[PDB]
């Protein structure tokens, strides 16, 4: 047997060291190890994606230097906590980030090392705020070909993981592979202060600065009117026989809103004389 | 061994290798580099391998010989003339040359 | 020392404080532009000089206190009228 | 509709060239530059329009 | 007859030449609105026709 | 959330613009574009593109992974030196040509006069020639007439090396002719002089080389 | 000092070669039309201080 | 040196997680860990850093310890895996400095001749940007004391990187994109008028600190001087800006023209399709 719906908690410094690590080595696939804490069966957390030394000849299982395991992990023991590894990371920048033959070559070594040994797959050139590029797996064994595959006792959480059916090549690799749920969980010690960094360090930065303006007069008036004549052409062609005439398009775009933000923000900039000055 | 400035001595037989507009691109590079280093001295030995006169569309590679030759026929003249580009020519029998040249 | 700048400062002020004649305030202010302490325009259509930024002198304690007077005056007027403008713009937030 | 624009963010396709179809519901396609490929049909298409 | 914006001033001396030529803001806007009223006239027959 | 969807539209074209040309339109939200990678693609258009921009051909922008159509570009993709743009004339006076009333008056009727009085051609229906060919004994100022009319034109003037198009990349030539003719229709009642067209115009080929 | 020569040569190991391109033309202030020698055409931007 | 800094929030979270490493154990004073950094120009950058164990007893503020062996071994790891990176200084989480920090700084300026500290706050609510830069140099003194070695507030900012907010703006989920035209201007009004002039009132509170106190360095060097940079505008009563209201009318002129013409054309926008679609939906309802 019986198997509970699993879950991958993050600390998001995982994702930051994946974007920074795979951003640093961006023309090349990288290989690494993932640290965290084995909390229970149905959840497991990542709390540390840490740097792993480069291979030049082959990205493989030989990228794990055991003296860097003793020295790196031991100097993490004399860092604030000796926590337990939860798996391993890598990258695939060159394509749509599916499980290379190296990953199946070292997966049995990694699950000889660990219980879960969950993959971490990424293409570092995807997005700037949007995509969730990281990909996570579990190679279930071929010895369980007698029993039914991926039991997942309730399959309600898995049925709600089953929303995208993502990556049809990995779905070509549905033989003994399946994705897992990854939430982007909260860090109340970190989320609100990240909102302070983010929001208060971006809303005018110092929140005192701009409270440019006389050249957006001319730029804005040309940008407006040069679109306004082609906006006003079509009432030549507005007529009756509704289905017999076909050209429906709005002509009000960026002339309400851009002009409201334009003249209102720059007329409050005209109010910065009285607002700033007395 | 007298001026010793910029003697670009083209042997003009090892230009073509197999390709299409490769020798043309070499002509563009020689004329642009020649435009750059203002006191260039062009030399070309044995024009008759690449020069010719004309055919009646025989061997198909002689087409590329003709367009490669018309690289010279235009780009020696063009609309933008050359400055200080002294083209020194050598031959064995100058009867077989193109009257375009 | 004087209130604000008066925007236009006379040959009697420069010449009387300077204990000099009228026809040396010109060389005084141009020579001051050679020094570079001021960037003032030589307003002598009326012999009454316009002011710009200057290098200051030593802040006395009464300069601290009167500076706190007009400075706090500026502070709570821009802050108070600031809160008034925000109070007029208070109903349009949602 | 605007949330349904990841459909427009889906992977594009290839323009091919059908010489003729062969037996057992497969066709032959040469693409823009490449060789010939005996490739597979879908369900919502017509073998009668090969 | 000819011009260089040399406007007459009997008591200045410079005979001040000055202008502000780019004021195409109101130029292009007025030229649009003149056509716009013709477009509203082009809508008037649709409006008065569709009702009654 | 509509604004969030707006930025999700806007994010499609930031770092790359992978250039192709618009080839075919089936219908709404479906097209065929010949990329500048040499290969052709069944694609789909986005609702951002105004459908009149499709025309027959356009310098269009694509996507990296999905390779979806992103944008239709303005008229671009140079005519080599680009109509020469300023002053790059051979600087030959019109009376510099000595004693060719047949040639100067003839080509004056052929090109220089439809530059000016084309509407008066249109009322009669003379149908003036699109282009013209010059030939004969070489050395007689065949370049020089293009120098003088080039020096004394008002519209665009594009010199074209006839040996220009035979280059290394496989398929650049006809797109370069699209550059010349899209720019030709794009500028004005313009003038394009093409010299040494025998480099392209060969009557005999070999369809194996 | 041999470990210093292999130190500098050791530091240059992580560098990656770049691409030879050529500017076709400038599209806008941020958009740039180039064509690399190996093939197709692109529009990109400068870095910061180019 | 130093022009300013470029500091990504990633290394700030590299302070936060070690604050989680010490928040579970007995926190004596605060965190002091390494600040690695990417120093290229007179500007600065930081992509990464790491921490190091540290205690301090407050009796002579001189008994305090890092592990330089740990620092150079893990620095050998990080230098090995990234040749770009080197040390640039340190950091501390308690937002107020103290006297030992010059011994921390000058004790680690032996590796690189600058060692910039970073003030942060694990619970910030009042500050603007958390990041802060000093440099430990001398202006001797006017009296010329024996080496008044002084931290100098080099200006500081949050750095940025392409594709670093892939986590962040997906995580926070709360962002309202482009609030220009609605209430962002008055957020900045409340926080700059209030949160600017309250800082002005703490500077005038420091002026009262010079009144009743403040003879330490009464600071008649920079205060009235850059306060004379402020006193470019002596805005006394009667207000003396007769040469600014035709200026104000010139400023109001073009904008009110754009409101007149352009907003009349905004009426011309709404009216046409509003009437046509209005009576389409009205008398074509039945
Ligand atoms: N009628 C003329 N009056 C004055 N100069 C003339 C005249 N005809 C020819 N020339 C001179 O001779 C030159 C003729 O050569 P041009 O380059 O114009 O033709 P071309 O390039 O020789 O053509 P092709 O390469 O086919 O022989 C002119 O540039 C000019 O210097
Ligand atoms: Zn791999």
């Amino acid at each position: 047997a019986v198997d509970t719906a699993e879950q991958v908690y993050i600390s998001s410094l995982a994702l930051l060291k994946m974007l920074k690590h795979g951003r640093a080595g961006v023309p090349m696939e990288v290989m690494g190890l993932m640290l965290g804490e084995f909390v229970d069966d149905y959840t497991v957390r990542v709390i540390d994606v840490f740097a792993m030394p480069q291979s030049g000849t082959g990205v493989s299982v030989e990228a794990v230097d055991p003296v860097f395991q003793a020295k790196m992990l031991d100097m993490l023991k004399q860092t604030g906590r000796p926590e337990m590894v939860v798996g391993w990371y890598h990258s695939h920048p060159g394509f749509g980030c599916w499980l290379s033959g190296v990953d199946i070559n070292t997966q049995q070594s990694f699950e000889a090392l660990s219980e879960r040994a969950v993959a971490v797959v990424v293409d570092p050139i995807q997005s700037v705020k949007g995509k969730v590029v990281i990909d996570a797996f579990r190679l279930i064994n071929a010895n369980m070909m007698v029993l039914g595959h991926e039991p997942r006792q309730t399959t309600s959480n898995l049925g709600h993981l089953n929303k995208p059916s993502i990556q049809a090549l990995i779905h070509g690799l549905n033989r003994h592979y399946y994705s897992i749920t990854i939430n982007y969980r909260k860090n109340e010690l970190e989320q609100k202060m990240l909102l302070n960094l983010h929001k208060k360090s971006w809303m005018e930065g110092l929140t005192l600065q701009d409270y440019v303006v006389k050249e957006m007069l001319e730029l804005a008036k040309n940008y407006n009117k040069a679109v306004e004549e082609e906006d006003k052409m079509t009432p030549e062609q507005l007529a009756i026989k509704n289905v017999g005439k076909q050209d429906p398009k709005r002509h009000l775009e960026e002339h309400v809103d851009v002009l409201m933000t334009s003249n209102i923000v720059q007329c409050l900039a005209a109010m910065l004389d009285t607002v700033v000055f007395k | 061994s007298q001026l010793d400035c910029n003697f670009l001595k083209v042997v003009s037989s090892s230009i073509v290798d197999k390709y299409i507009g490769e020798s043309a691109r070499l002509i563009r590079e020689m004329f642009n580099y020649a435009r750059d280093h203002q006191p260039c001295i062009i030399f070309m030995d044995e024009i008759d391998a690449i020069g010719g006169r004309r055919f009646s569309e025989g061997t198909s590679a002689d087409r590329e010989i003709q367009r490669t030759l018309m690289e010279l026929l235009n780009q020696m003249d063009g609309f933008d003339t050359l400055h200080r580009v002294k083209m020194i020519m050598a031959t064995n029998r100058p009867d077989t040359l193109d009257p375009a040249l | 020392t004087r209130p604000a700048n008066h925007r236009q400062l006379t040959f009697e002020e420069i010449a009387k404080s300077a204990k000099i004649t009228v026809n040396e305030v010109e060389l005084l202010v141009m020579k001051a532009l050679s020094v570079g302490l001021v960037k003032g325009s030589i307003d002598e259509v009326d012999k009454r000089v316009h002011m710009t930024w200057v290098q200051p002198r030593v802040l006395d304690l009464q300069q601290i206190k009167g500076m706190k007077d007009r400075l706090e005056f500026w502070c709570t007027d821009v802050k108070s009228m600031e809160m008034l403008v925000e109070h007029q713009a208070h109903d349009i937030l949602t | 509709l605007r949330e349904e624009l990841q459909l427009l963010q889906e992977q594009g396709s290839y323009v091919g060239e059908v010489v003729r179809a062969m037996d057992k519901k497969k066709v032959l396609v040469k693409v823009h530059p490449e060789g010939k490929f005996v490739v597979d049909v879908d369900k919502n298409i017509d073998i009668n329009d090969v | 007859d000819k011009k260089f914006h040399g406007i007459l001033d009997q008591g200045e001396g410079v005979l001040i030449i000055f202008d502000e030529p780019p004021v195409d803001k109101t130029y292009e806007a007025a030229l649009e609105t003149i056509q716009n009223m013709s477009k509203v006239v082009d809508s008037l027959y649709n409006k008065a026709k569709k009702l009654t | 959330e509509f604004l969030h969807a707006q930025e999700e539209v806007k994010r499609i074209q930031s770092i790359p613009l992978v250039i192709g040309q618009f080839l075919e339109a089936v219908d709404q939200n479906t097209a065929i574009v010949g990329s500048t990678t040499g290969s052709n693609y069944y694609v789909r258009i986005l609702s951002t593109i105004d459908r009149e921009l499709l025309k027959p051909n356009a310098s269009v922008a694509l996507h990296k992974h999905s390779n979806a159509l992103v944008d239709v570009l303005p008229p671009e993709a140079d005519s080599s030196i680009m109509m020469l743009t300023s002053d790059q004339k051979p600087d030959v006076m019109y009376a510099d040509i000595g004693g060719m009333d047949i040639q100067k008056q003839e080509v004056r009727e052929a090109v220089e006069l439809p530059l000016t009085h084309f509407e008066l051609y249109k009322q009669i229906g003379i149908d003036p020639p699109r282009g013209v060919l010059m030939y004969g004994p070489p050395g007689c100022g065949k370049t020089m007439l293009a120098k003088a009319v080039a020096h004394h034109t008002t519209a665009a003037f594009i010199r074209v090396v006839g040996s220009e198009f035979v280059q290394k990349y496989l398929g650049e030539g006809p797109r370069m002719v699209r550059d010349v003719f899209r720019l030709a229709k794009e500028n004005a009642p313009a003038i394009i002089f093409i010299d040494e067209i025998d480099a392209i115009a060969t009557k005999r080929f070999d369809a194996q080389t | 000092k041999q470990y210093e020569k292999s130190e500098n040569d050791l530091k240059a190991l992580q560098s990656v070669g770049q691409i030879v391109g050529e500017v076709l033309k400038q599209l806008t202030e941020e958009k740039f039309i180039v064509k690399a020698t190996n093939g197709p055409r692109y529009v990109v931007g400068c870095r910061r201080q180019l | 040196a130093v022009q300013k800094v470029v500091v990504h929030p990633l290394v700030l979270l590299s302070v936060v997680d070690h604050f989680n490493r010490i928040g579970k154990v007995g926190n004596q004073k605060r965190v002091v860990g390494v600040l690695l950094g990417s120093w290229q120009k007179k500007v600065l950058d930081v992509s990464n850093s790491f921490a190091v164990p540290f205690d301090e007893d407050d009796k002579d503020d001189s008994v305090w310890f890092l592990d330089h062996d740990y620092l150079e071994n893990m620095y050998g790891m990080f230098k090995k895996v990234n040749a770009r990176e080197r040390i640039v200084g340190w950091y501390h989480t308690g937002p107020k400095l103290h006297k030992n920090d010059i011994a921390i700084n000058e004790l680690m300026k032996r590796y690189c001749p600058n060692s910039v500290l970073v003030i942060i706050d694990v619970k910030p609510k009042d500050l603007g940007l958390p990041t802060e830069a000093y440099i430990s140099v001398e202006e001797v003194h006017d009296d010329g004391t024996p080496t008044s070695k002084t931290f100098e507030h080099v200006t500081s900012e949050i750095g940025a990187e392409e594709a670093e907010e892939v986590g962040v703006e997906h995580l926070l989920r709360d962002i309202k994109d482009t609030t220009v035209g609605t209430l962002s201007q008055r957020i900045t009004n409340q926080v700059h008028g209030l949160k600017g002039l309250n800082s002005k009132l703490l500077d005038i509170r420091s002026y009262l600190e010079k009144v009743a106190t403040g003879k330490l360095p009464i600071n008649h060097q920079i205060i009235y001087q850059l306060q004379d940079v402020f006193n470019l505008l002596p805005d006394v009563s009667l207000q003396e800006f007769v040469k600014a209201f035709y200026l104000k009318t010139n400023d109001q002129m073009v904008v009110v023209y754009l409101a007149s013409l352009i907003r009349s054309v905004v009426a011309l926008h709404n009216l046409i399709n509003n009437k046509i679609a209005n009576r389409d939906a009205e008398k074509k309802e039945g």
